[PDB]
């Protein structure tokens, strides 16, 4: 029921006025001729905190190589009351990435990323190539996300579009939480179950 | 197959000719190696004597 | 029940 | 009680199936009458992979040859290759299909004895009776023509719209980096010395009309240069005053990459809006007609 | 550990070679690694672990490390397979030392692949650590006598560490360059050609005695005065129990010889 | 006489007095018009 | 003890074969490729020395003077001695 | 009441 | 060509 | 004839064979009363620092 | 729970 539910708010089956028509063409393709694996990835987004990167490791902090795993181990729940405002967050559906930036981060972690000085000083276009330039160990470490991510599928072809909060590319992301309500079904999970529970 | 069996007797031989000097060259090496390391704990003990 | 403000989002 | 029973053959299916990478189900068990499905409201089927990427520490496909024999040993009447689940009679001279249940013959070649289970004796010995998942090598009764080469052609919008995008600098930069990336496939990895690269590059641009790339070397050895050989009649395509309009790379490995860097600068200035990819996709067809490929479009 | 190798092993900087690795390398590359390998036939002594280690190492920095143990395999089986007479065969071959420092050195090891083998053998050498410890055998009386009179039921317990193992419970190193050591011995024993012939047996428990195992016990554990002390530590590490167990490995290994011969 | 080793020896010291000409040519240039 | 690993490498080698990747440690610091290729470049030149005045022991029994010099060790004594220039020559 | 178990 | 004999002149050259 | 040159061939690899493991026996031993050398020398120059 | 911390967060 949860994964129903994810193809009914995706880009499937979305009311007209929000998608275009070759928009759900492309997603009608893919999901005839996919595997399971990324199916089950496009009616269910995997999603990562990536601003408590130094509280999520060992005590050794085990090297990032992917010779052992790169670690990554919270995957959060896909609702908008475990957002912080001074977190950010990825998101990977299958065929985008999308990487939500509160407007109250750390400067500190911003300068460790993308060495931006501001969240002013980012835009969605160049910042996907900004991650881990500045070399600093916290930036380093959210570019062995975006790779763990990236390669752990069988294509390494998967676009990042980071987003800010407070610009008009932030619905794409807030739609893609499955567990909240979005202009396609204004159902949660609860409500979901039941309304399937007395038609069942 | 007499010679089949008895080319196998010595492709297997002709490898541990092969192990044995491995054995040799890699340890000779140490031997080398720990005779200048001789030469250098007693020219500094006496110096230090 | 549930009330206007009690049932907004947080975020 | 009634349940021991389910989870032997539940341990049946999951030791000597095909993967689970490379076939996956909706239901480990089937209902036995039309009653019982249509009360399960639920859907029944498989999702297969042939050529599902093996994740370490499990299997490799394994290969498996018949010999000088060259018979493929097959059901008569559903023609279903052989498989661990047939169930051999008469101290192995026969065996019954596990779909359509036919009592087929062994071959001569194929006589081994059984054990006290009724499995033959060199189950585990040949592959095929032992793993869901395996790769035959096929005879000559199988080919119709003799095995193509890998072959690549690549479709370029060169119009105004795809210039100012930047498509065409920025699937000719994709293109160069995947034939020198070395994990072309039909270059030879089993690694001695020599040159042979069978695949085979085209390389073919849009607009209104539909251009070719004349990309093969001179008979007398010299490096001649890239040729670019417009063709507008958009109605009846043909092709060109060439033989080299598709070639091998290995032996033109400086002529498809130069082709490729010359390519964004010289529709750098195109004009053009109007484009004819319909006539440009059958303008591939008809430079493959004895080979084959994929076009990259 | 610490911050300087979390900077050099993900960054996307400093996995791309230099200028002057990359065109030694090319000139190292054409003809199926004929340079290469002809320079290391032209070795020493001494000479030849520090060009052993100095090819494989660059071959790690350009991710062709399966191209340079496929083609000095089938290179070594042809130059071991065509000469005769011989003699004590003059500073070996490439092969031996080849595996010996592809699967044990410090930098092509893995951290995963070296936690397994600590996890595999402490128990073993904790054996060999008790019965110096309980039978108080001093460190003159060890090196008296054969290793395998002292160390009997440590050794008989190596044999059933390696028994319940399996070629699937060995990591994705260990396990490739036995499959490719296997179908390269294979093959060119068999230079007109599959029942793994037991020359690949013979070659694959050799490596799997000595060039890893044993090779892992050799390695894996006022100024001047002080770091002299700890160069010494460093280099005569083993107290001696600990080479004597190493030892008993690599004369293990010619008795594993002689039954396979047998 | 000159053999191997110090043929890389010699192109070495030479590739270095290029280098340090060129710095202190640019050095002085920019004290000559000072 | 001998026959066990016998038996052991022959049933495990006989099971049937798996996918098995040689990705090996990026643990290699930079510093560790820079002396790769100090030893090769400063080997080049040893060898050079060993030829013109006889001092080569071969490690090959039937590798002469002449199958060392071939023209592919020719090139290799030109980047041998012209490394300087690309190299930065405060390293290697 | 509720602050002992809900916090 | 002017002759690009350093490390630094294959490298604000190139 | 193609057994009898190869039998000779086979014998000198044997005596080359267990020639070679009659120097690693030795060379171990070398290595024995060279390392218990150490020791003392050791031993001495940690006194005498 | 997380329930009654929320209500009084919106309020």
């Amino acid at each position: 029921a949860l994964f129903i539910l994810g193809v009914l708010k995706s880009n499937a089956f979305r009311p007209v006025k929000e998608v275009s028509t070759d928009k759900r063409v492309f997603s009608w393709s893919r999901l005839l001729a996919l595997p399971v694996d990324r199916i089950c990835a496009y009616v269910h987004p995997r999603m990562l905190p990536l601003h408590n990167l130094s509280n999520f490791g060992g005590p050794s902090d085990r090297v990032l190589d992917g010779q052992e795993e790169v670690i990554l181990p919270p995957a959060l729940r896909l609702t908008a009351e475990e957002m912080t405002q001074d977190g950010a967050y990825l998101l990977e559906n299958g065929e985008e990435m999308l990487l939500w930036i509160g407007r109250s981060i750390s400067p500190q972690w911003l300068a460790s990323v993308f060495g931006a000085h501001s969240l002013d000083c980012v835009h969605p276009d160049v910042a996907a190539a900004s991650i881990g330039d500045s070399q600093d160990p916290v930036g380093l470490r959210v570019r062995a996300v975006v790779q763990s991510v990236q390669g752990e599928h069988l294509c390494n072809a998967m676009r990042l579009l980071v987003i800010r909060q407070g610009d008009p590319s932030e619905q794409k992301f807030f739609a893609q939480l499955m567990e909240d309500r979005v202009p396609s079904l204004l159902l949660t999970f609860a409500e979901f179950l039941q309304k399937v529970d007395m038609r069942s | 197959e007499e010679v089949e069996r008895y080319l196998e007797e010595n492709r297997k031989l002709r490898l541990h000719l092969d192990a044995a000097n491995g054995e040799v060259a890699a340890m000779s090496t140490v031997h080398i190696r720990q005779e200048k390391m001789l030469d250098q704990l007693t020219s500094t003990l006496a110096a230090a004597e | 029940q549930e009330l206007r403000v009690s049932r907004m989002s947080l975020m | 009680s009634t349940g021991s029973a389910a989870q032997q053959v539940l341990q049946e299916i999951q030791q000597f199936n095909s993967p689970r990478y490379f076939t996956r189900a909706s239901v480990a068990r089937v209902p036995h009458s039309s009653s019982l499905q249509q009360k399960l409201h639920l859907p029944i089927g498989l999702f297969i992979r042939p050529l599902a990427p093996i994740r370490p520490g499990s299997p490799t496909v394994p290969s498996v040859n018949f010999g000088n024999c060259g018979v493929v040993v097959r059901c008569k009447r559903c023609r279903t290759y052989i498989n661990p689940f047939v169930h051999w009679e008469a101290h192995g001279r026969r065996w019954s299909c596990n779909l359509c249940g036919y009592v087929n013959d062994t071959p001569q070649f194929y006589m081994r004895g059984l054990d006290e289970k009724g499995k033959r004796e060199d189950r585990f010995e040949r592959a095929e009776l032992s793993m869901g998942s395996v790769e035959f090598v096929a005879p000559a009764d199988y080919m119709i023509r003799p095995p193509q080469p890998p072959a690549y052609l690549f479709l370029i919008d060169v119009s105004a719209t795809a210039v100012a995008s930047g498509l065409v600098e920025s699937a000719c930069a994709g293109i160069r980096a995947a034939l020198t990336s070395g994990k072309l496939p039909g270059c030879t990895d089993s690694g001695a010395g020599r040159g042979d690269s069978r695949t085979m590059v085209g390389i073919v641009t849009y607009d209104s009309a539909v251009h070719f790339y004349a990309l093969g070397s001179a008979s007398g050895g010299g490096k001649r240069r890239p040729q670019v050989l417009v063709m507008p009649e958009i109605d009846d395509v043909f092709l060109p005053l060439s033989d080299d309009l598709f070639v091998n790379f290995a032996e033109n490995r400086d002529a498809v990459l130069e082709a490729l860097d010359t390519i964004p600068s010289l529709w750098r200035s195109n004009g053009c809006i109007d484009n004819c990819m319909g006539s440009a996709v059958k303008a591939a067809l008809l430079v493959m007609k004895h080979v084959g490929g994929k076009i990259l479009l | 550990e610490n911050l300087p190798t979390l900077m050099s092993i993900l960054s996307p900087l400093q996995k791309v070679p230099k200028a002057v690795c990359r065109r030694l390398w090319n000139l190292l590359s054409d003809n199926n690694f004929i340079p290469l390998l002809t320079l290391l036939k032209a070795s020493d002594g001494d000479q030849r672990r520090r060009l052993v280690a100095a090819a494989c190492n660059l071959a790690n920095s350009f991710s062709a490390v399966p191209d340079l143990a496929y083609h000095l395999f089938r290179y070594e089986l042809k130059w071991v397979g065509h000469l005769p007479a011989s003699l004590f065969l003059h500073s070996s071959s490439l092969l031996f030392p080849f595996l010996s420092f592809v699967t044990s050195s410090k930098e092509m090891l893995l951290p995963g692949d070296l936690s397994w083998l600590h996890q595999v053998m402490d128990p073993v050498l904790a054996a060999a650590d008790s019965i110096v410890a309980s039978e108080h055998l001093s460190a003159d009386q060890i090196l008296r006598e054969t290793p395998a009179k002292l160390f009997r039921p440590a050794g008989s317990l190596f044999l059933e560490r390696l028994k319940r193992l399996s070629l699937a419970d060995f990591p994705c190193t260990f396990r490739g360059l036995l499959y490719l050591l296997a179908d390269a011995v294979d093959a060119q024993l068999r230079e007109s050609p599959h029942h793994v012939t037991s020359s690949a047996i013979a070659t694959c428990a050799e490596t799997l005695i000595c060039c890893f195992f044993g090779n892992f016990i050799l390695r894996y554990a006022d100024l001047v005065g002080l770091r002299r002390m700890r160069e010494i530590a460093e280099r005569s590490r083993v107290p001696p129990t600990y080479g004597a167990m190493d030892k008993l490995l690599r004369q293990m290994a010619s008795f594993c010889w002689e039954a396979v011969s047998s | 006489r000159r053999y191997g080793p110090e043929l890389a020896h010699a192109f070495s010291s030479l590739s270095d007095e290029n280098k340090y000409l060129k710095v202190k040519l640019q050095s002085s240039q920019r004290a000559e018009v000072r | 003890a001998g026959k066990e690993i016998v038996d052991w490498c022959a049933l495990q080698l006989k099971l049937p074969r798996l996918e098995s990747p040689l990705k090996f440690s990026s643990a290699v610091l930079r510093k560790a490729a820079d002396e790769a290729t100090g030893e090769f470049l400063q080997y080049i030149l040893r060898l050079d020395r060993d030829m013109r005045e006889g001092t080569f022991q071969s490690g090959t029994p039937g590798l002469t003077e002449r199958d060392v010099a071939t023209p592919a060790y020719e090139e290799l004594l030109e980047f041998a001695i012209r490394a300087s220039t690309y190299e930065d020559p405060a390293s290697e | 009441d509720s602050a002992l178990r809900r916090r | 060509e002017a002759a690009l004999r350093n490390v630094e002149e294959q490298f604000l050259a190139q």
